[PDB]
RNA sequence: UGGAAGUCGGAAUCCGCUAAGGACUGUGUAACAACUCACCUGCCGAAUGUACUAGCCCUGAAAAUGGAUGGCGCUCAAGCGU
């Protein structure tokens, strides 16, 4: 069962998961390393 | 909201003198040793300078109190110094001149007891003998149609000069409060006012850049002194009676001469 | 921007057979069975696994690709009521005149009946069909208590509304005519 | 009923049941009705409630940038002309007008 | 045989603390009378400041107490002058209050005090001054914290 | 408000000829007037605006600030 | 009883005090609180004051 | 609105004035005696107008 | 997106702490490193954890870390390479979770007994088992629920009663008093708050500590110790069973 | 004088510190320091009063 | 201040423990209590937040016989840009 209390009391409703519409197409690791190209430029 | 008391020589506060709830416009110092303040709280308290201990409270103004004026300021603030030109040679007997002259100045009856004007916004001002009769005002002094800005006692103890807003200087009695003459020629606020040392003249500097010298026996305007390009905001007249100067926006010093 | 696919997952308890035909979804379980019609939504429906049922759009805009987690949550909801079911429990308090609730079941329709008099000392008797398909029973081991029970939550909750809405006091100052049944609890039979 | 009566009744008999989650989602859908009120309204109506909502804008913005910018008289006058209302106080013989709209006898 | 705790707020040297304690200590069986005299007696040491008493209660008789708070240090520590409280309104505590009797309110007050050391405790009892808005050696209780933090002024350890 | 079941009195898009004339009118003054006060417009106007640079999101920015700093100290080379 | 806070000296005090509003109308001092301290139980001095 | 809340008082009909310090039993006699729902409470000034 | 949720700015004096917080535990932790002996892992799972101030309070000659677990374990180290000392990388496999960090002085034998000898009841958390049967009587509820009896109990507030209501009490208000049913305990049975043996949430946890009824306790257990002189980590017992990365 | 009474009782002390949710006023304005001379002045409001009274009735 | 404990007011607004917590963001109390927010930690898991600019769309003011993109009608147009 859930051990969490939900605000307006719709207990059944499920954990949902955020609107990504856009998730997949990069990695965390290519972001990181265009983060560090990023910011040498800047 | 506070009266601090410094030691000149260390530079020290002895004493913090509180309980007003505005700003402490106007402070004087009596010789009996007691604080006077006026406040913006409405209010005119009495303190014991040696011990920083509140000894009256008034509360008969209906607005702020602008300024408070002793019987005896002018001889608190030249203490030995008179027209003989002479000082005594030691400390002591500077001292018992002081005082006698402080004494002399404030009599009443034989009794020394200083005598407390105070001018307020409510239009009006009210006499105080904290002495004889406590909180029990002398008298209110009425007549000022606006503010009264500035209000001095004669060195010799039986006038009272007040400046106004209402473009007045007024005279009144200093030992029943009455009223006496209104000196009527000033177009602009009157800010401050003097008296001379033989209590025949009274200097007053307004805000329509002039100065005026007023007989005060006679109840006249004796001179009129213009010059001033802007507002005059300090006024004095010499204790010896020379000279007279005047301050105010325009930045230069200007000195009256007869 | 057009995303090209965009997928949801429902996962789906053993005792529980779901059939979907042209976007209609059927979801039986130990409680009975519930319909809905979802063809008003472009929704391709797959089995992607044992046990998970799959929503794909293609081409899809923002709104088209958000649209399924709308599906995912009714979809969802028809299997909780169809497993667990769903319940509203309804509290009525009164300050003067005792409200009478008396609940029936018709007969030819199948459906219950909430009769509601002396509401505020009132003469009327105020009459609520329930939705088919939802029980109510006046609460024992409380005081002044319905319980509508089911496996519609839109049924279950529409009636509780409806039950809400009947009794509304009119007129006259709310912060001291408190005067109402008003919903209390929700959760699920099991 | 005498004094905080309604006060009263409210400490002794609470709210309505459903009155806080009733105000909970009022105020959660106010968004949405601001919306539609930008969106839907006609006419002076419309004029009058954008203005307004300008204005609320403006103060908002204010009132941020004063607490982000939480952690950082003009002329000399005398002591008695101190915390009053004093005025801010800002050859050719031109006037200020020098010309204007002239006036025919007919007008 | 239960011990009662109750914690109040009393000016030394004054009768009238327990106008307000009166209705629950009657069903208590305590006399108000009695307990006021005896917040006066343990009070008479404070005479006009504010502080914090605690009543122990044990077979219907009270034992009487004064806690010691950082802020009756301070003020005691101060030397005003007597003042009457009904004429005597609006007043600042604007003297001045040496280091070392700032330390030694410090230490008073380390039965309180969860600071780990001395000089924790010394400027919190600044703060404590500088709350109050007096002076410690003629300068701003936060201006000597600041010196003690840097290090131009050293505490005592303990 | 009631406008699918008792709409109003309709809006015309349906213009005059008089209306397009005194708007093509106004329009053409409107230009005119602009024209005029452009010309004795009294706002300082920078010799060079402001260029916005290059954008950030340009995956080649880094090397073409390489190539130029190598045309400035190339030119300050042969200068 | 004394348990409303305030001493019955006090109380005395005050109905002197007020005793000038009190003319051309009728007074009655009501003891309250009987159940905690009958008036037998006070000493004989504040009960000749009362009286 | 204050007025509005005002109780109504006829100066000139039969009337009993209650009067004393607080906490002795003033609101307590009037709940007793009325139908006036005036607070009873075991702290002071509990009431703050008139009743 | 135009149809988003409106950010709240907070008109609050406390900000966001960022990367200086992070930097700063960085430089805290390798600064009292070099100054201790021993540097123990302790973890407290599921618990409120606000006695750590009373932890830290008796053990004035120790210093306490309670900061973030990766934060921490970056301090330390977790390879050989950028390890602060000798053999504490062997340390950070316990860092998982909740965990603390106790750099001493003392022999490990005062530590174990002391947080052996450490105990305090305190309000369960969502997810622990509830040991009994808890239930408010029927009639008027009291500031305990029936943990003490009513004569000796003080009625709960009257401002409970919304919270009541919110977290599933079917309690009302009757004439100022909030009551379960009516005011002479008829018309309705007790509420059960939680029954022995099941698992609770977050709603009862909560109406227990409103009652202020403690249904668990406070332990603090140590998992292992690195010893400086030896430059090695000792593991105990929590730190035997407890899984590691 | 009054002329200016009005406003110089408003910047004496506001409408919002008298009455309302943020009122600070606490002792009122009266006309009598004494019990002898409230009793003194009820008695003549209440004499001015009828009087008023029966001046009304008559017109 | 009758009472005022962060939360009727006025002015200050520091220190400790800190992982972090305002001499307090709101609810609440006669005053307390209690709840809540700022802030922090644990779970989770990969992209987000804010402000501006440009397009298209809605509002951005309307009276009075029944009517007008010329009319039907048109919605991946029979609308708009190239
Ligand atoms: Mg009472």
């Amino acid at each position: 069962k859930n051990l969490g209390m939900r605000k307006n009391g719709q207990v059944w409703l499920p954990a949902k998961k955020a609107f990504r519409p856009t998730k997949g197409l990069t990695s965390w690791e290519l972001r990181v390393k265009k983060r560090q190209e990023q910011a040498a430029m800047k | 909201c506070t009266v601090r008391i410094w030691l000149v020589n260390t530079g020290r506060t002895e004493h913090v003198l509180s309980g007003h709830k505005g700003s402490v416009s106007c402070v004087k110092w009596g010789g009996t040793d007691l604080i006077y303040t006026g406040s913006h709280d409405r209010s005119v308290r009495v303190w014991d300078a040696v011990k920083g201990t509140l000894v009256h409270n008034f509360t008969a103004h209906g607005h702020w109190v602008n300024h408070i004026a002793l019987s005896s300021d002018h001889v608190l603030r030249t203490a030995y110094h008179d027209h003989t030109k002479e000082v005594p040679g030691t400390e002591e007997e500077r001292r018992a001149k002081a005082k006698e002259r402080f004494e002399k100045a404030a009599k009443i009856k034989g009794k020394v007891a200083e005598r407390l004007v105070s001018a307020s916004d409510d239009f009006t001002m009210y006499l105080w003998d904290p002495t004889n009769n406590g909180s029990k005002p002398v008298a209110r002094l009425l007549g000022h149609q606006n503010k009264v800005n500035h209000v001095q006692f004669s060195p010799d103890g039986t006038l009272i000069a007040s400046a106004g807003w209402d473009n007045s200087t007024k005279l009144w009695n200093a030992r029943d409060g009455k009223f006496i003459k209104n000196l009527r020629g000033h177009v602009a606020p009157v800010y401050q006012c003097a008296w001379s040392a033989d209590s025949r003249l009274v200097v007053t500097g307004s805000k329509d850049c002039t100065l005026k010298v007023w007989n005060v026996r006679t109840g006249k305007l004796a001179m009129d002194l213009p010059g001033h390009e802007d507002e005059v905001y300090a006024v004095d007249w010499a204790a010896d009676g020379e000279l007279v100067a005047s301050g105010g926006k325009d930045k230069a010093v200007r000195t009256w001469r007869n | 921007m057009r995303y090209i696919h965009s997928e949801e997952t429902i996962p789906v308890p053993e005792n529980v057979k779901v059939s979907i035909k042209s976007r209609l979804v059927t979801v039986e379980g130990p409680r009975g069975k519930l319909q809905k019609d979802l063809s008003h939504i472009a929704v391709n429906f797959s089995v992607v696994k044992k046990g998970v049922i799959g929503l794909e759009i293609h081409h899809g805009s923002r709104k088209d690709v958000a649209a399924l987690r709308t599906v995912r949550t009714i979809i969802n909801n028809m299997i909780i009521g169809v497993t667990k079911g769903f319940k509203y429990k309804m509290r009525y308090v009164y300050a003067h005149f005792p409200i009478n609730v008396n609940v029936e079941k018709n007969a030819e329709t199948g459906c219950y009946e909430v009769e509601i008099r002396n509401f505020i000392g009132e003469k009327i008797v105020r009459k609520v069909v329930m939705a088919p398909g939802v029980e109510v029973e006046i609460s024992k081991a409380q005081k002044d208590e319905l319980i509508l029970s089911g496996n519609s939550l839109e049924a279950v909750s529409q009636s509780a509304a409806d039950i809400q809405q009947i009794c509304k006091v009119r007129n006259k100052d709310i912060r001291k005519f408190l005067d109402g049944i008003y919903v209390s609890e929700k959760g699920n039979i099991v | 009923p005498q004094n905080e009566y309604i006060e009263r009744h409210r400490k002794l008999h609470g709210r309505r049941l459903d009155a806080e989650e009733r105000a909970r989602k009022k105020a959660a859908r106010e968004g949405h009705k601001n919306s539609e009120n930008a969106q839907n309204l006609r006419g002076l109506r419309a004029k009058l409630y954008a203005k307004q909502r300008h204005a609320q804008k403006i103060q908002m913005r204010k009132a941020i940038k004063q607490h982000e910018e939480r952690n950082v008289p003009s002329d000399p006058i005398p002591s008695y002309l101190l915390d009053r209302a004093n005025p801010t106080t800002a050859a050719r013989f031109s006037v200020p007008i020098p010309k204007v709209r002239g006036i025919s006898e007919e007008e | 045989n239960e011990i009662k705790i109750i914690h109040l707020r009393a000016t030394g040297g004054e009768v009238g603390a327990s106008s307000a304690l009166a209705p629950k200590i009657g069903p208590l069986g305590l006399s108000p009378k009695k307990v006021g005299e005896d917040i006066a007696k343990a009070t008479a040491d404070w005479k006009g400041l504010r502080v914090t008493v605690r009543l122990t209660i044990q077979n219907r008789q009270a034992q009487v107490s004064v806690v010691p708070t950082a802020s009756a240090l301070i003020i005691r520590a101060l030397k005003e002058p007597p003042r009457d409280r009904k004429k005597e309104k609006n007043i600042k505590h604007n003297k001045s209050v040496s280091l070392d009797e700032i330390i030694e309110i410090a230490r008073t007050m380390r039965f309180k005090s969860f600071s780990k050391d001395l000089k924790g405790g010394v400027k919190e009892i600044l703060g404590t001054a500088f709350s109050v808005g007096c002076q410690v050696d003629g300068k701003s209780p936060k201006a000597i914290s600041d010196a003690i933090e840097a290090g131009e002024i050293d505490i005592p350890d303990e | 408000a009631g406008t699918i079941n008792k709409p109003k009195k309709p809006t015309s898009k349906r213009k005059t000829t008089r209306l397009r004339a005194k708007i093509s009118k106004r329009a053409a003054e409107k230009k005119r007037k602009e024209r005029k006060l452009a010309r004795k417009n009294p706002e300082w106007r920078s010799k060079l605006k402001k260029d916005p640079g290059i954008p950030n999101l340009f995956p080649y920015k880094e090397r073409l600030l390489q190539q130029i700093e190598e045309e400035r100290i190339r030119r300050k080379e042969e200068l | 009883s004394e348990q409303c806070g305030f001493s019955l000296k006090a109380q005395i005090n005050l109905f002197k005090s007020i005793k000038p509003l009190f003319a051309n109308k009728m007074v009655f001092i009501v003891l309250n609180k009987m159940d905690i301290k009958k008036f037998e139980e006070l000493d004989p001095e504040m009960q000749q004051e009362i009286n | 609105q204050h007025l509005a809340r005002l109780p109504d008082i006829n100066p000139t009909t039969r009337t009993l004035l209650v009067a004393g310090f607080p906490n002795v039993g003033k609101s307590s006699f009037v709940r007793s005696v009325t139908r006036a729902d005036t607070p009873v409470e075991p702290y002071a000034f509990t009431t703050k107008s008139l009743f | 997106p135009k149809s988003k949720r409106a950010r709240v700015y907070h008109l609050t004096q406390v900000n966001k702490k960022g990367r200086e917080a992070k930097e700063r535990l960085f430089s805290n932790i390798r600064e009292t490193i070099p100054k201790y002996q021993h540097c123990f892992v302790f973890s407290v799972d599921n618990m409120r954890n606000n006695y750590l101030k009373d932890v830290r309070h008796e053990l004035n000659d120790c210093r306490i870390f309670f900061g973030k677990t990766k934060l921490m374990a970056r301090a330390l180290g977790t390879t050989p390479e950028e390890e602060q000392a000798d053999g504490l990388h062997r340390l950070t496999r316990y860092l998982t979770g909740t965990v603390g960090l106790l750099f001493t002085n003392r022999d490990p034998a005062d530590i174990e007994s002391y947080f052996s000898n450490l105990s305090q009841v305190d309000f369960a958390r969502a997810g622990t088992v509830a040991p009994r049967t808890v239930t408010v009587p029927p009639g008027i509820v009291y500031s305990t629920g029936g943990e003490v009896p009513p004569e000796h109990d003080v009625p709960v507030s009257h401002t409970l009663e919304p919270e009541l209501r919110r977290l599933g009490m079917p309690v009302r208000m009757i004439k100022g008093k909030v009551c379960l049913g009516d005011e002479k305990g008829e018309a309705s049975e007790g509420y059960t708050i939680c029954k022995e043996g099941e698992v609770l949430d977050s709603r009862q946890t909560r109406l227990l500590k409103l009652f202020s009824i403690c249904l668990s306790e406070f332990k603090v257990s140590l998992l292992g110790y690195w010893s400086s002189a030896s430059g090695e980590v000792t593991e105990l017992e929590a730190g035997k069973t407890r899984p590691k990365r | 004088l009054k002329k200016h009474q009005a406003k110089m009782t408003i910047e004496r002390e506001p409408f919002s510190e008298t009455f309302g949710p943020k009122a600070q006023r606490k002792r009122p304005k009266l006309s009598f320091n004494t019990v002898d001379e409230l009793a003194g002045y009820s008695e003549q409001s209440l004499d001015s009063y009828h009087a008023r009274l029966e001046e009304k009735k008559l017109l």
